[PDB]
């Protein structure tokens, strides 16, 4: 850091290794002041790829309070995320003749799911729906239980297109269209937090809002995911709200929506409170939906501890629960990956090996 | 570099070890 | 019209209620229903279930006495807890996971009742040691064929071990709709109450048994051992130069070192060494 | 549902990577081919081949699914995103959460905010081939259901008539060029392994200031006045 040259690798890494945040504010203000285009955006963009949640927004909300409008632009990332649309519409690669055996290979099991699925995977982010459009309409037969999977195309297709994915998806309101077929609303909240992933803000704002207002049956699911999509990491007193009231009114249909957006919501943060919550629902209630949902949760509340994770784990992954098992084995893999922490490896490969609980 | 680079695969490997042993019993 | 990877939670004392009422009329299909209730659509759960005699007419909706069926409801309510009938349970000796023509009759019937009335296949004579079947499925309307068929829903769950049987496919059940998933309520204070008080082994392990029958089992054991002496002779005079593993897969004779393990050698030596340790531990005790 | 998760691993492992990774590439993807293909495979393994199929052409060999960071790091999202898409024995239709975890890559040379200049790399190592191979495109099908005539004996000696009366009544472009010295606008798709046999173009007027050997965003040098080399990828 202290090098006379201000070069961009070690200032930008050694920073987050050593976890200053205020110090790599500083110098980005330092740089801004200078404007030394070169280094302060190179700088920005390397602390916006190798830093990560926490960091980046504490590092910004230092510098907010010559280039600060550009350095806050870039560390919000919406012009890093239009570069890769605009690369993934130049770029973008698609098989018609994939298309076509894939509906070949469709049949009424799960497969012709699978194959909107795949041709969705291939045609991502092509803002064009005429084969997709054409696939939908030939597989609108079967719902009620592929909506779901065929909103999740949609969503995949149109990711982060909110200018015109938003009114693409909004083209298909529920109530009118098929009171019947209640999963036209879901599929519709679920593709509307798809296409708006990697947003936030107003994107959480309008999301949490239409979930206040709106029924409790089928919405849910895809509203609680799309909201927590967008709350990331976040862990925001209004959507931590509503998720507690969703998970605690013993609502078990959508309580896996609620508990994977407790999860999102609390991505990271390795809240002890969080944690305490998941596990005492987990003995107060007995719904499969509600412990896989938890299941999620508990399963991104925390990464890169190897503190509170070890002792945490031990805890929970041997609890009585199989769910609790899986779901404790999750945080302690994904809190101990990025290194072959020997504790973590050895409890994950013993309760692999030991026990014969299938789950 | 070779010297911290043989710890860890030591590591790993002693552990690995003892680790699949366990299923003997 | 609409059916999920369902799943039965179903009780251990349900269990122990099945097998014994099909112990008991093995030769006679003795009827029941299974007592559970759908707390949503598709996590069904079964706390209880009763048994009901089969009437001399044989599998009928009348056989189920209604005011029968009222009574035993009201002294549940009134001692026990409540419990409502969307299920039925039925031990079938004549053949698997399928129901016959009756049987389906009957649950058409169960299912103009209830809203699903889960049509239930235990089967009590194949259930021996360790494979007990209790298969669910759902009697279906001719229009689930003609829309989208195979009812199972968009999920990858109950895919997961589904081998229906051969007659349950040649039938409509177990075809019309789908195979319901089974989980057993393995909650603690019930499960670590039966671990720890069933299966009750706890100054049983003290015995010492030296010689009761012991003197006479090594010299079993002996002759034993001097058949293995003969076979692991013969192998080693067979023993030929030519790869060996070519002459031992035409000509295996379970000897020693193929068949007869060195396991056995370790269970006898197991045997001799726990009475071994029992009678030396005892003898210390002895102070 | 084992075989299915291990064609979805498999596709994963081949994803964004061609034959010159491994021979076997181009064998899995005809084998994911002919699953696909296969309609009287199990439910459950033609979900997951099919699915296998869609993850290793997401995006058409334009995104993917990485945990590696630019320094190295757990991309936690993406982490997370792979254990939703795993839990599709919980729930398949839940399974569908992995969109977040796309990690495309691009070199980029933006140095104005709006302005994208027209910053390009070469390649010069042969074994290294990526950007759409398209590997099923073209059928070359035909329906002839045509069996030869069996004529033996005094047809044939009439045959023997009719041969005595009927008797009078790109090498240049396959050996050296294979198309591996192109040039790449700023937004382009490739590999860290694809930028170690990657050679810098020097002779360029563009020369980077963060060092061309890791991927990443790198800002272009205010160039040489009179701008020119504007591209609109």
């Amino acid at each position: 850091m202290n090098l006379e040259k201000p070069d961009f690798i070690n200032v930008c890494q050694c920073l987050i290794f050593l976890d200053d945040p205020q110090a790599v504010s500083d110098i980005l203000e330092k740089l801004v002041k200078e404007d030394n285009l070169l280094m302060a955006y190179q700088i920005c963009f390397d602390l916006y790829e190798s830093a990560s949640q926490q960091f980046l927004s504490s590092v910004i909300q230092n510098l907010r309070t010559d280039q600060t409008l550009k350095m806050i632009k870039i560390l919000s990332g919406e012009m890093a995320i239009e570069l890769h649309l605009q690369f993934l519409i130049r770029n973008n690669n698609t098989d018609l003749m994939i298309l076509k055996n894939t509906k070949d290979a469709v049949r009424n099991s799960v497969c012709h799911t699978a194959t909107v699925i795949a041709n969705s995977f291939m045609h991502c982010g092509t803002t064009s729906d005429q084969f997709l459009r054409d696939n939908l309409e030939w597989l609108a037969r079967a719902t009620n239980w592929a909506k779901f999977t065929a909103t999740a195309s949609l969503g995949v297709i149109h990711k982060g297109h909110e200018k015109e994915a938003l009114q693409l998806m909004a083209t298909y309101l529920p109530k009118d269209t098929s009171p019947g077929s209640a999963y036209q609303e879901g599929g519709g909240l679920y593709a509307l937090g798809l296409i708006h992933a990697n947003h936030g803000g107003d994107i959480i704002d309008y999301l949490l809002n239409q979930l206040k207002n709106a029924s409790n049956d089928i919405v849910r699911h895809g509203g609680s995911l799309g909201l927590g999509l967008a709350a990331m990491g976040t862990a925001r007193q209004d959507v931590y709200d509503l998720l507690k009231t969703n998970l605690y009114q013993d609502d078990a249909v959508t309580g896996e929506a609620a508990g994977l957006a407790l999860g999102l919501v609390m991505l990271g943060s390795k809240n002890a409170q969080a944690i305490e919550d998941m596990v005492g629902y987990a003995q107060e209630t007995q719904h499969e939906k509600i412990l896989r949902g938890l299941a999620v949760g508990i399963a991104l509340v925390m990464y890169g501890r190897m503190e509170e994770a070890d002792a945490l784990i031990e805890s929970l992954c041997r609890d009585k629960d199989p769910i609790l098992r899986r779901s404790g084995m999750y945080t302690v893999a994904m809190a101990y990956c990025g290194s072959g922490n020997n504790k973590a490896i050895r409890r994950l490969l013993h309760v692999a090996v030991s026990d014969v609980n299938d789950d | 570099k070779l010297q911290q680079e043989l710890e860890f695969l030591e590591v790993q490997e002693e552990y690995i070890k003892d680790e699949q042993k366990n299923l003997k019993k | 019209a609409v059916d999920t990877a369902e799943q039965v939670y179903i009780s251990s004392l349900a269990l122990l209620k099945m097998l014994k009422h099909g112990r008991a009329g093995v030769p006679m299909e003795v009827m029941g229903l299974m007592l559970g209730e759908f707390v949503d659509d598709y996590t069904v759960r079964v706390i209880d279930v009763f048994a009901m005699p089969q009437s001399g007419t044989g599998v009928s909706v009348e056989a189920v006495d209604p005011v029968f069926q009222a009574k035993m409801l009201d002294m549940l309510k009134q001692t026990g807890r409540p419990e409502m009938v969307v299920g039925w349970y039925h031990s079938h000796p004549g053949f698997g996971c399928w129901l016959s023509g009756v049987d389906i009759n009957t649950q058409q019937s169960f299912e103009a009742l209830s809203e699903r009335a889960v049509a239930v296949v235990v089967d009590p004579i194949q259930s021996v040691k360790g494979k007990v079947v209790i298969d669910a499925f759902r009697l279906i309307n001719a229009n689930m064929m003609v829309l989208g068929h195979e009812p199972r829903q968009t999920t990858s769950n109950l895919g997961h071990l589904n081998k229906p049987s051969i007659q349950a496919l040649i039938h409509g059940l177990n075809r019309h709709y789908y195979s319901i998933t089974i989980n057993y309520r393995k909650n603690e204070l019930e499960q670590k109450m039966l671990l720890n008080l069933h299966k009750k082994s706890w100054m049983e392990g003290l015995t010492l048994q030296d010689y009761s029958e012991h003197c006479k089992h090594n010299e079993s054991v002996v002759k034993e051992m001097l058949e293995l002496a003969k076979n692991y002779n013969k192998a080693v005079e067979e023993e030929d130069k030519m790869t060996p593993e070519q002459l031992a897969i035409k000509n295996v004779g379970k000897q020693d070192p193929k068949r007869h393990l060195e396991e056995h050698v370790d269970v006898l030596m197991t045997s001799n060494i726990v009475q071994c340790l029992a009678a030396m531990l005892d003898t210390v005790v002895f102070k | 549902y084992v075989r299915q998760g291990a064609l979805i691993a498999s596709a994963l492992i081949m994803i964004q990577q061609t034959e010159i990774t491994c021979p076997k590439v181009n064998q899995f993807r005809q084998l994911y081919s002919k699953v696909i293909n296969d309609k009287h495979d199990d439910v459950m393994a033609k979900f997951g081949a099919i699915l296998a199929q869609g993850i290793l052409d997401a995006g058409g060999h334009n995104v993917t699914i990485s945990l590696q960071s630019r320094t190295g790091h757990t991309h936690m999202p993406s982490v997370v995103g792979v254990l939703v898409f795993t839990q599709f024995w919980f729930w398949f239709p839940l399974s569908h959460f992995l969109s977040l975890a796309y990690t495309p890559t691009c070199v980029i040379g933006l140095n104005k905010d709006l302005k994208m200049p027209k910053v390009q790399y070469k390649s010069n190592c042969k074994p290294s081939t990526f950007a759409y191979p398209a590997p099923l495109e073209v059928p070359k099908e035909k329906e002839k259901e045509k069996v030869s005539t069996a004529v033996l004996s005094i047809t044939a000696k009439a045959k023997k008539k009719e041969k005595e009366k009927e008797k009078k009544e790109e090498k240049e472009k396959k050996k050296e060029p294979e198309p591996n010295f192109q040039l790449l606008d700023n937004p382009a798709r490739v590999m860290p392994a694809q930028l170690k046999v990657l050679t810098m173009p020097e002779t360029c007027r563009y020369q980077p200031f963060k060092p061309l050997s890791i991927g990443g965003i790198i800002i272009l040098k205010d160039t040489s006045e009179d701008i020119e080399e504007l591209v609109e990828p």
